[PDB]
């Protein structure tokens, strides 16, 4: 039950335990997993009296290929426990490649329990600092309607989908929320780029008692209204006559939505009148619910552009920074949400997992071996690797981060973080030019809907016979289904390639299929991403997905807006 | 400067725009009303009175593959659309007559008319395109082992291909998908990805002129 | 030796033959049975069926014009059809359109039909040939220096002028002498001299067509 001072007071006694707490992390998670194969290997057995120590000369560090194999061998119809353990209820991907191949990471109820503390947590320090009305409202772009299954029968999933479809998520964050303004359907909407207009419109349609406005970046806002700019005369017309516009067509949100419609004229003469009257949208934010206290998202590293086109939308209102953490385990709260973006740091929550860093101190990079956390160094910047119950023990995620203090012992994060960069050669391409290409490609049957394509991805589907390529867009529009058929075989016929031409032309590699999915899933991807727990070098988003990567894939199925399969070949 | 007379929706002043920009010519795109054809249009061509009218050492050039191997010819070092036999070439004009004759009438048949008249261009189209995929066959082109000539002449129907499938109430891409296909195809030349207008417009213009027509 | 399928009275056919004899190159002719289409006509064109068409190095070639202008590119040796420049061969082709619609239009009213088709039609006629007369401006031929690709183009409906003074009851020499005696001058040479047929055949033949189809 969320309360204000116990949990601060606690969250206090606990940091000021890092060392206990982190340490019991460590055999909490062992206790939990004394019979990892992986460990097995390294020679543990848990208790002993030089445990840590044992663990940190015994066992060591991994790279994405390497749990590849394991994490896959989970997924794929070997229902079986290996890195972790439990078949996990779901499985996540990670961004920059492994070897320019997918990455698996294990998805458990853990990951949900962290999920809400850090929020009930979080959103108790914030409004702290920005104290809410227990009777209001958020406008919340956030989505998780897409759920796939893996080809062994297994869930694989985002973080998103995984906790907003988790049977504890409505129950646990009714509390520590400002509820929703969407129907969960709608969030859960087949459709996400039609429920985000939905979501504008939802937001958008009890903006008195909201609170603050969110997204997880700043780019995911700005994204957000810089659509806004393209369709409020729509949303006018639509919200106005109590019918809405044709360019909605799943009939689950659509029927929601009529339950939502009567015809009301007089409004639009209000928004029609203020929205004309400001000078290129700034400050937007304030002007759509004006006492919202803040604008909520991750603020800091490859986000940076994003803070000031949505400063300008943001006009006078405060950004307060998002904590920082994923799938992969949760790493630090912002406690001092008043702080602005570029000062903003964020300050690791200690049972979240069992964390080391390596120093890049001596020229770059530097032999030095992984020291603690409270024994990590002031101003100094060091690699995050991580052991928690997201399948990672003394995994290197490839970060680099800076320490700017501690609030009591528990130190304090920053991130000028942006790629996990260096990369390696493939198999999922068709190489990064030929599918980049590829959409480029198809994309512009779209372009004739004074559309662009925002961003996309890919898949080998190899349950089936023949197996058969998946291709995901996001674009900024409804349309229809004629031309983006066309563009699948667009895809196809961009794999300039002789090789594809052999099988697809004979047919032993079934016909690639184009699933186009909805506004927001690579936002999905990113916001999950760069928040996610090392350091902001998180944002080079795999192209195409191989059995083994899965954050994309939960997000891969249920919002086909449309898929097909070439009625060509 | 090259002067062109132009109309946003012709699939003609396409030809023209696609074939001067594939080449390399920087030149300037004048708009008309043809309720007000221009002075310098109504000198161009004072009978026809129609585009395009590309205008050059101020000679004015007009129909719209006439235009486009003016285009060729006008500068003949360095974007060839022809290969170098004469049969190639002959194929390919070959072929050129073919989308200005029951291709376009047909066309103009499925956007522009309705009943009795639709359906007869309904057949006609889909008959085309086919005919058109079977001698597509596999080239990623048409007029040379590049972009074409006749790339040119045909690509620029494929913004039009959205008010077909609408008011045919079709979708040309099961009976003939490899033609569209190659349509986006051409599309990623910016001598097409830059001439086109919209084709929600372009559907917009055929759902105008049918809204007067009924 | 090229092969050309052909029909005898064709204005357009005549072109392909008057290319072909205008060079030097010899060829085959054949006549076909629209009734009844040889196997190599049905082989080369299974879309149009259509003459002329010419096999040379056992490709196809179909379309008069197209035929023309694969004549001067496959032969560029001796007799050139074109001028050097870009924007003659392009007034040319502008020229070569002109004929081949509105007044092969105009004229298909002309020995074709009757009544107020043939009238406007007649009306048509001798505008066109008044507007072939104005370019002309008054030079002999059409497409160069000497004999050229228009002047070809044209110079097969001198073999049917009568037939237009028969129908049509006018004189397109009274009222422009200078196109039917453009032709008369052509008529000189051998590629006029031996592939245009009697125009009596041709009269003949036009009114016998007028009596089988009301
Ligand atoms: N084959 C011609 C067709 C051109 C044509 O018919 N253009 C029409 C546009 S539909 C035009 O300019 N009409 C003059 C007018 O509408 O007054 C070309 O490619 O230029
Ligand atoms: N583009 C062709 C079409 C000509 C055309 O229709 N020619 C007549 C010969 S007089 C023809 O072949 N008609 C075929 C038929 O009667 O079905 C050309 O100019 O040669
Ligand atoms: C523990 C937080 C779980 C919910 C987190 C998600 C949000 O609702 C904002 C982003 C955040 C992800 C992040 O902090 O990395
Ligand atoms: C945990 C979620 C609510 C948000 C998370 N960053 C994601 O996009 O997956």
């Amino acid at each position: 039950t969320f309360d204000m001072n116990r949990v601060i007071d606690e969250f206090d006694e606990m940091t000021r335990n890092a060392h206990q707490v982190q340490k019991q992390t460590l055999k909490e998670i062992l206790l939990k997993n004394q019979s990892a194969i992986y460990l097995q290997n390294c020679g543990l057995n848990g208790n002993a009296t030089d445990p840590e120590e044992a663990f940190k000369s015994m066992v060591p560090l991994v790279t994405d290929v390497e749990l590849e194999p394991y994490i896959k061998r989970m997924v794929d119809g070997d229902t079986s426990p290996i890195l972790t353990g439990h078949p996990v209820p779901a499985i996540s991907l990670s961004s920059g490649t492994s070897q320019g191949r997918p990455k698996f990471i294990p998805f458990t109820d853990e990951l949900m329990e962290n999920t809400l503390q850090l929020f009930r947590t979080a959103f108790a320090f914030r409004n702290r600092d920005f104290p809410i009305d227990d009777n209001g409202k958020a406008l919340q772009f956030i989505f998780s309607s897409k759920q796939y299954i893996s080809t062994g029968g297994v869930p694989v999933g985002t973080a998103t989908t995984n906790v907003y479809r988790n049977p504890n998520f409505k129950a646990g964050m009714k509390s520590i929320t400002s509820p929703s303004c969407s129907p969960d359907e709608v969030i859960f909407s087949p459709d996400v780029h039609q429920a985000l207009y939905c979501h504008l419109l939802s937001g958008i349609l009890f903006r008195d008692q909201v609170q603050y406005v969110f997204a997880v970046f700043a780019h995911g806002l700005v994204h957000a209204f810089r659509t806004f700019e393209q369709v409020w005369e729509e949303i006018v017309t639509d919200i106005k006559d109590g019918v809405l516009s044709n360019r909605i067509t799943v009939p689950s949100v659509r029927t929601a939505m009529s339950k939502l419609l009567t015809p009301n004229p007089e409004l639009a003469e209000t928004i029609r009148t203020k929205c004309m009257s400001l000078s290129n949208w700034y400050g937007l934010i304030p002007a759509l619910f004006p006492n919202a206290k803040y604008v909520y998202g991750i603020m800091t590293g490859s986000m940076e552009p994003y803070v000031p086109k949505l400063r300008h939308y943001a006009g006078d209102l405060p950004l307060v920074s998002h904590d920082y953490g994923s799938s992969e385990g949760w790493i630090a709260a912002n406690v001092t949400p008043r702080l602005s973006p570029e000062e903003a740091t964020f300050a690791v929550i200690p049972n979240l997992g069992y964390f080391e860093f390596l120093p890049v101190s001596e020229t770059g990079e530097g032999e030095e071996k992984p020291v603690g956390l409270t024994q990590v160094k002031i101003g100094e910047e060091y690699e995050v690797v991580i052991t928690n119950y997201a399948g990672l023990y003394r995994y290197r995620l490839g970060d680099v981060v800076k320490v700017i203090g501690f609030y009591n012992n528990t130190p304090q994060l920053k991130f000028i973080c942006r790629r996990n960069l260096i990369l390696s050669i493939n198999i999922d391409k068709n190489t990064e030019r030929d599918l980049q290409l590829s959409v480029e490609s198809a994309a512009k049957r779209l372009s004739e809907e004074k559309i662009e394509v925002i961003d996309f991805s890919s898949y080998i589907d190899v349950s089936t016979d023949p197996g058969h390529y998946a291709i995901f867009w996001e674009i900024s529009g409804e349309t229809n289904e004629d031309v983006l058929q066309d563009c699948c075989n667009c895809l196809d016929r961009a794999f300039i390639d002789a090789g594809y031409v052999s099988s697809r032309k004979c047919k032993t590699i079934g016909a690639l299929e184009l699933r186009v999915v909805a506004k927001g899933t690579f936002r999905k991807i990113q916001e999950h991403f760069l928040g996610l727990g090392s350091s902001a070098g998180q944002f080079k988003m795999p192209r195409c997905v191989k059995p083994s990567n899965a954050k994309v894939l939960q997000i891969l199925c249920e919002n086909v807006v449309s898929s097909y399969f070439s009625t060509a070949f | 400067l090259p002067i062109l007379l132009d109309y946003w929706p012709s699939m003609f002043g396409m030809r023209a725009r696609v074939a001067l920009r594939e080449k390399g010519v920087e030149f300037e795109y004048r708009e008309e009303d043809f309720s007000n054809k221009s002075p310098l249009l109504l000198q161009s061509n004072p009978i026809h009175k129609k585009i395009p009218v590309l205008v050059h050492n101020g000679k004015p050039v007009c129909e719209s593959l006439n235009v486009v191997q003016y285009v060729d010819e006008a500068w003949p070092e360095k974007n060839p659309f022809f290969p170098s036999d004469p049969y190639g070439r002959a194929q390919a004009r070959f072929w050129a007559d073919f989308v200005d004759k029951k291709f376009t009438d047909a066309q103009f048949k499925v956007w522009g008319k309705k009943g009795e008249e639709q359906e007869a261009g309904k057949k006609e189209f889909i008959e085309a395109v086919k005919i058109l995929e079977s001698e597509l066959g596999d080239k990623p082109y048409f007029g040379g082992d590049s972009f074409g000539y006749v790339d040119i002449s045909l690509i620029t129907f494929s913004s039009w291909f959205q008010a077909y499938e609408k008011f045919g109430n079709f979708s040309i891409e099961s009976e003939s998908p490899k033609l569209i296909a190659w349509a986006k195809r051409c599309m990623e030349k910016e001598s097409v990805s830059k001439s086109l207008p919209d084709s929600e417009k372009i559907v917009a213009y055929a759902a105008e002129y049918r809204k007067n027509n009924l």
